[PDB]
């Protein structure tokens, strides 16, 4: 189907140890596969999925080079982020960047994302058409008037347009046996007493990959978007996914009750009742 | 902005006594970064545990798994607690294997 | 692969 490749910077301004600390991630769709950490004893990008490790050592030292620059590149913006909002330095302030590109089914770009927070609030966004940025402030129009004169944007684009989807398609094609695949929710319900005449099912959906998912209680084929309990999607640990929703029932009547759950990997969404 | 983050407790794999499993603490929704995790067995912190690189989700607040091995039993309680500049005392949650 | 064009890119 459709991909997508993501960076995450975060960077935090520490007051008297003169460097932030500078992590990044990278994802294709819901798989972490590289990581950076400028506290570590040598910091350098480490491989985190397997389809990665076959990248040579000129794979990890450009790209340890770029996480050195960007994160010293990252303490001069913070610094300059300090000066825009008139915060004194011995304030700890986050930064943190997003950006990457998404694919359709034949490779071809469907949009391009780079996009910052400044304190956890959007900071300034390159715009669909990568020509432009929106600002979210009065210090961000600082930002975004120098990279006007920077012709920054272009840069953005020669990146988002050319080597950014180059290397989501060749990593699709080297992880394809973990990235085309969608691995459907293993599910079942469970049946837990409250008293004499209240029970609780839960539905639960195990071992899926990518996260997005819905599970949605029926009693008699009606919704119950009112009365369900659903957790927030978590990770296993494994790189699958885990969920579950609840609903408190009348004993006597739980085969009223019918779980439907709905992922990507399910043609058709599965239906399942206690037991 | 600050956020406070959501705790879940839970197993990789449907709990069963005796057979080694991977305890999971899952915080998200948080914001600034800086958080504390710890593992309890029977109310003391466990040793080695582990945790993923920090992430964050579309509205810019972070998550982690903090995990370590382990083996439940009938009578071992196991809990997750949690310290962030917006929680004025640590958090503790337990480990329901049903949940 | 990080874009390296804008590691030199301040705010």
């Amino acid at each position: 189907g459709s991909h997508s490749m993501r960076y995450f910077y975060t960077s935090v301004s520490r007051p008297g140890r003169g460097e932030p600390r500078f992590i990044s991630v990278g994802y294709v769709d819901d798989t972490q596969f590289v990581r950076f950490d400028s506290d570590a004893a040598s910091p350098r990008e480490e491989p985190r999925a397997p389809w990665i490790e076959q990248e040579g050592p000129e794979y990890w030292d450009r790209n340890t080079q770029i996480y050195k620059a960007q994160a010293q590149t990252d303490r001069e913006s913070l610094r300059n982020l300090r000066g825009y909002y008139n915060q004194s330095e011995a304030g700890s302030h986050t930064l943190q960047s997003m950006y990457g590109c998404d694919v359709g089914p034949d490779g071809r770009l469907l949009r391009g994302h780079d996009q910052y927070a400044y304190d956890g609030k959007d900071y300034i966004a390159l715009n669909e058409d990568l020509r432009s940025w929106t600002a979210a402030d009065t210090a961000a129009q600082i930002t975004q008037r120098k990279w006007e004169a920077a012709r920054e944007a272009e840069q953005r684009r020669a990146y988002l347009e050319g080597e950014c989807v180059e290397w989501l398609r060749r990593y699709l094609e080297n992880g394809k046996d973990k990235l085309e695949r969608a691995d459907p929710p293993k599910t079942h319900v469970t049946h837990h007493p409250i008293s004499d005449h209240e029970a609780t099912l839960r539905c639960w959906a195990l071992g899926f990959y990518p996260a997005e998912i819905t599970l949605t209680w029926q009693r008699d084929g009606e919704d119950q978007t009112q009365d369900t309990e659903l957790v927030e999607t978590r990770p296993a640990g494994d790189r699958t996914f885990q969920k579950w929703a609840a609903v408190v029932v009348p004993s006597g009547e739980e085969q009223r009750y019918t779980c439907h759950v709905q992922h990507e990997g399910l043609p058709k969404p599965l239906t399942l009742r206690w037991e | 902005i600050q956020r406070t983050p959501k705790i879940q407790v839970y197993s990789r794999h449907p709990a069963e006594n005796g057979k080694s499993n991977f305890l999971n603490c899952y915080v998200s929704g948080f914001h600034p970064s800086d958080i504390e995790v710890d593992l309890l067995k029977n109310g003391e912190r466990i040793e080695k545990v582990e945790h993923s690189d920090l992430s964050f989700s579309k509205d810019w607040s972070f998550y982690l798994l903090y995990y370590t091995e382990f083996t439940p039993t009938e009578k071992d309680e196991y809990a997750c607690r949690v310290n962030h500049v917006t929680l004025s005392q640590p958090k503790i949650v337990k480990w329901d294997r049903d949940m | 692969h990080p874009n390296g064009y804008k590691s030199l890119s301040t705010l």
